[PDB]
């Protein structure tokens, strides 16, 4: 009974309905591919390890963990049916953040700040 | 458990 992590996020569902739309084109190519560049990026580039991390109760309080690594694959694998889906997984991956710490964390300040340039980038998407 | 000493 030491700590485990569960399995990640589905990335792939042959019987998922899907799309490949401007929108989600953009959400990889502009959104993502430039968020996943910044210096606060780190920590969310794939699922919390919550046994590398020490964070033995992380999963106790978070049931729908979400990551850019996760987000990346499904765009990738034109997992997603529309735009809308994949921002939700944005969202889920921030109130995560919040949720688990407290303000004023390094690790909420980090999140704050991915989230202010995700807005900023899907405020205007393709048609 | 936490990610960073409190701040």
């Amino acid at each position: 009974m030491g700590s485990t992590n569960p399995p990640p996020p589905e990335t792939s569902n042959p019987n998922k309905p899907k799309r490949q739309t401007n929108q989600l084109q953009y959400l990889l190519r502009v959104v993502l591919k430039t968020l996943w560049k910044h210096q606060f990026a780190w920590p969310f580039q794939q699922p919390v390890d919550a046994v590398k991390l020490n964070l033995p109760d992380y999963y106790k309080i978070i049931k729908t963990p979400m990551d850019m690594g996760t987000i990346k694959k499904r765009l990738e694998n034109n997992y997603y049916w529309n735009a809308q889906e994949c921002i939700q997984d944005f969202n889920t991956m921030f109130t995560n953040c919040y949720i688990y710490n407290k303000p004023g964390d390094d690790i909420v300040l980090m999140a704050e700040a991915l989230e202010k340039l995700f807005l900023q980038k899907i405020n205007e998407l393709p048609t | 458990a936490t990610k960073a000493a409190r701040k």
